[PDB]
């Protein structure tokens, strides 16, 4: 049995427009622990971002944070893609700052 | 306590022809082995077993087959006979722990051709009179001649039990003519007692040889007799 | 003061030649070791990784894990084919080591290992067992595994002796890194649908108290979320309070934690 | 291979004691085998050992394990002729089923046996059938003497051979030669004591 991931975004710092960031992608509940992680701007594939090393919780369930260096504005949009065995179409989860 | 046993335990086969060489074990080993042992090589695996149903690929398992139709039985399997599976075959079964238990073994010779295999004649050789009176002993020789190929077993046998004390057997075939392509082959043994033995007149002796050769099912069109596997002996009764 | 030690194994069987074994270990909720599939080595992502060990015992420990690592790999190809056809690739494997460290020497070791994400197998005084609700089919690999009497013995060796001296070497080494603390920063949010959010990152240790407050009132439709964490070994928290438009102007965010002080903060909507 | 063993073959006389040794690489190395292999036979298990300094015995055979430098030597004390053998060092990857044995190629032992009371001599023996046909039988003889082949290919001599009466606890060496032919010139080629008995 598979169980569908979890996606939770969320800032390190407090978001002001123009100020450098970072942007944290937390991906939880997933089995088996193949998956694939991208985090978007304005929908384009963001280069170089640090992965966690996979790991799991007591309950046996994988979870992996990905995290990369953005800087939020008015118009720009951030997401969370995530591919899994257990969902036949990507699931994308929007960065909302409120 | 826990044997395994092969057969046959000596085999002479031809090039594409099929060979199935069987392993039996009654001790109830779920996992079972074969091994080939070649001269410059440690035992290599072919192929084993984990239970009734599985086969699994072992070191070497190319041109082999394997069969395991039950927990008791594992086969190995060659569907086209190659020479270069000439070679000694050995079976093992085991249960969870570490130890093998290993069969007598079984030895395979995968000729080019048929055509020459050929079984001994046996003649059995009496003691001299000298030799008695020298030594107090009396030896017996026993020759098998113009067999090929080289694949016997010589035993000696007294009142239909076999005698392993004082027995001593040529370690390997000579060859007769050893200028030509494929030499018949001879062999001797010799077999001493006491001289008190010898001359007891309700002992018998015989000298006898199992010829490895062709089965009942392979063709023949030669128009001597058909050289099968066969046992060739020769006796003699003790005397005064 | 109840630190737990965690070596977590996580193996991928896809079919009878692929495999990959990755490994993590966790004193707490701090990462102290990392070991890829790609690597010879066992890596140490602190300084003080490598705890009270010389260097003569850590080479002889990694050493033993790396004859562990592809004997595993074997042993489950092994044992596959010994149950087949029962089970099939793919095969997923994960193994939670480790031992719980008490006050005044007192430990509890334990190693647990589930099977297609199931708890299924522990080791357990001298020997493998399978668990209550596993699958009749593994009293045969447990079988196998009991056979052997000199990886028993390492295992027993490696939970009574080992863990328990190597993590209070670990908890000596790597003081100031698990006594350090971490101020929480906060700030606020709201999404009409309307729900106050407040937000609160950067803390450690874990232990934290957030509650929406009007006055001196605790609202009690305070909704804690998960805690998540931060890259930089810290955690974040939300707690979110659903509130009807209008009646915005009172409620304040209060966060207690020990980093601050007594100093809480309080931030008003 | 993992597993090699030194020497490759040895010859030694009754009474004198041998060692024979193993190096291997097998990782890991749960435990370590030596088997004995009499000509055209099967596997006989001598001693296994597991231990990481281990030393085993089993009559006049002792064994040791260094685990540290993966070396085993198999000590035979006082051999005998039934020594004569190939002697196979096994190592074993698992102390399970789960393992994979690591088989060495072997080392050949021959031991030449004491013969006590040489009496080399020359009889000629007849077939129990037909008795025009006959074999000369060179028995006897000191372990010293060599038996060569004849000139004339169409004499058959064979390789000496030893045979052990048990019971009465004696050893003697023979060789035998036919033809197609007198007993006094069968082992011209070979130079054989000058004491032998040529019976009239
Ligand atoms: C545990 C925490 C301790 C803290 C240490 C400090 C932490 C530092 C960080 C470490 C980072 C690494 C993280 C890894 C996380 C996983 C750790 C948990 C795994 C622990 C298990 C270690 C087993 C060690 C033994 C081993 O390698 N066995 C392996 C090799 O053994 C062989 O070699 C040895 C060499 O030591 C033994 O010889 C020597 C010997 C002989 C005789 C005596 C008397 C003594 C020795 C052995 O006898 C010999 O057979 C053996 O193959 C084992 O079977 C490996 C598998 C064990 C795991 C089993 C899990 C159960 C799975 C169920 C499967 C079900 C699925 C079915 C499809
Ligand atoms: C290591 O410690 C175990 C017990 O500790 C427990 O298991 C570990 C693997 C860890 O998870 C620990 O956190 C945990 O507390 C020792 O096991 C014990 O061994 C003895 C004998 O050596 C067992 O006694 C036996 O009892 C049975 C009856 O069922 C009799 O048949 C036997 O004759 C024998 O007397 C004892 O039951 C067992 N404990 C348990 C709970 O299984 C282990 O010996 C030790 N190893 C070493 C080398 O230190
Ligand atoms: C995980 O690591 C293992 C061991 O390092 C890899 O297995 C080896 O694969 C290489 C190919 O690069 C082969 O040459 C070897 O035969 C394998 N070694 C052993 C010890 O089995 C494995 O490929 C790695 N997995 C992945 C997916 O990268
Ligand atoms: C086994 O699995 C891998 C990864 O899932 C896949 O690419 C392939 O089909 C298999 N490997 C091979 C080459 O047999
Ligand atoms: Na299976
Ligand atoms: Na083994």
């Amino acid at each position: 049995i598979q169980k569908t991931p979890q996606i939770q975004v969320y800032s390190r710092h407090p978001p002001e427009n123009g100020k450098p960031n970072i942007l944290n992608c937390y991906v939880t509940q997933f089995h088996p622990p193949h998956i694939e992680i991208q985090m978007l701007k304005n929908g384009k594939k963001i280069p170089k971002v640090e992965m966690s090393d996979m790991s799991f919780s007591k309950d046996w369930s994988f979870y992996i944070l990905a995290h990369t260096e953005f800087t939020p504005t008015e118009t720009d949009t951030y997401a969370c893609r995530v591919k899994h065995a257990s969902m036949a179409e990507p699931k994308t989860v929007y960065w909302d700052r409120d | 306590e826990a044997a395994v046993t092969q057969s046959p335990r000596n085999k002479v086969a031809v090039t594409g022809g099929k060979v199935t060489l069987s392993c039996n074990q009654t001790n109830n080993h779920n996992n079972m082995y074969w091994y080939r042992q070649d001269t410059g090589h440690g035992l290599r695996l072919i192929h084993y077993s984990y239970g009734a149903g599985s086969t699994e690929k072992g070191d070497i398992p190319d041109g082999y087959k394997a069969s395991r139709p039950s927990q008791e039985n594992f086969s190995l399997i060659l569907e086209l006979a190659t020479p270069s599976q000439t070679s000694v075959y050995f079976c093992a079964s085991g249960d969870e722990g570490y130890t093998q238990y290993f069969g007598p073994g079984t030895r395979l010779l995968v000729l080019e051709d048929l055509r020459n295999v050929t079984p001994p004649k046996v003649s059995l050789f009496e003691p001299s009179k000298a030799e008695i009176s020298h030594t107090q002993k009396a030896t017996l020789v026993c020759l098998a001649t113009g067999f090929y190929p080289d694949h016997v077993e010589l035993s000696w046998w007294v009142n239909g039990k076999e005698v392993h004390s004082g027995v001593c057997t040529d370690p390997q075939p000579l060859k007769e003519q050893p200028a030509l392509n494929d030499s018949r082959y001879s062999l001797s043994s010799r077999l001493r007692v006491s001289a008190t033995f010898w001359q007891n007149p309700r002992n018998h002796f015989r000298c006898q040889v199992q010829f490895y050769g062709l089965s009942e099912n392979d063709e023949w069109t030669q128009d001597r007799a058909k050289p099968v596997t066969q046992i060739v002996s020769a006796e003699a009764w003790g005397r005064a | 003061k109840n630190y737990t030690f965690r070596c977590l194994q996580m193996s991928s069987f896809a079919n009878r030649s692929w495999s990959r074994t990755d490994s993590v270990v966790w004193l707490g909720d701090l990462q102290t070791h990392r070991w890829s599939n790609d690597s010879a080595t066992i890596s140490f992502t602190k300084p003080w990784s490598q705890g009270k060990l010389s260097n003569q015992q850590w080479e002889k420990l990694q050493h033993m894990f790396q004859v562990y690592r592809v004997s595993f790999t074997r042993d489950i190809q092994e044992l596959v084919k010994m149950m087949s056809p029962k089970e099939d690739y793919p095969i997923e494997i994960q193994l939670s080591a480790g031992c719980e460290m008490y006050p005044g020497n007192a430990s509890e070791s334990f190693l647990h290992v589930a099977f297609q994400g199931k708890y299924v197998v522990r080791f357990w005084g001298t020997s493998w067992q399978t668990v209550p609700g596993a699958p009749s089919w593994l009293d045969l690999p447990i079988k196998v595994l009991n056979a052997d009497q000199g990886t028993s013995a390492t295992v027993q060796m490696l939970l009574n002796d080992t863990c328990p001296l190597f993590v209070r070497g670990l908890l000596e080494a790597g003081k100031s890194d698990l006594e350090k603390q971490e101020k929480p920063v906060a700030w606020l949010s709201s999404v009409p649908s309307r729900q106050l959010v407040c937000h609160v990152s950067g803390f450690y240790p874990k232990p934290v108290w957030v509650m929406w407050m009007r006055g001196d009132q605790e609202q009690q439709g305070t909704h804690r979320g998960d805690f998540l964490p931060n890259a930089d070994e810290t955690w974040y928290l939300q707690a979110t309070l659903d509130v009807e438009a209008g009646e915005e102007a009172g409620l304040a965010c209060r966060v207690k934690h020990s980093s601050l002080g007594g100093q809480d903060i309080i931030l008003y909507w | 291979t993992q597993v090699e063993q030194s020497p490759q073959s040895l010859v030694v006389r009754q009474g004198e004691n041998c060692v024979l040794q193993c190096n291997y690489s097998v990782t890991p190395d749960n435990h370590l085998r030596w088997f004995k292999q009499d000509t055209g036979k099967g596997l006989v298990s001598l001693t296994v050992l597991v231990d990481q300094k281990d030393k085993t015995s089993n009559g006049r055979y002792s064994a040791t394990l260094d685990k540290d430098a993966k070396h085993s030597t198999l000590h035979i004390t006082a051999t005998l002729l039934d020594d004569t053998a190939t002697y196979i060092c096994v190592v074993g990857d698992r102390g399970s089923a789960l393992g994979r044995l690591h088989f060495g190629a072997g080392t050949q032992l021959i031991v030449i046996p004491d013969i006590q009371n040489p009496d080399p001599a020359v009889y000629q023996l007849r077939d129990s059938k037909s008795s025009d046909k006959s074999v000369c039988l060179f028995t006897d003889f000191d372990s010293q003497t060599n038996v060569s082949q004849s000139k004339d290919s169409d004499v058959y001599i064979t390789d000496k051979c030893v045979l052990d009466m048990r019971s009465m606890d004696f050893k003697s060496n023979s060789a035998v030669a036919w033809s197609n032919f007198a007993c006094a010139n069968a082992f011209n080629n070979s130079i054989i004591p000058e004491d032998t008995f040529f019976p009239s």
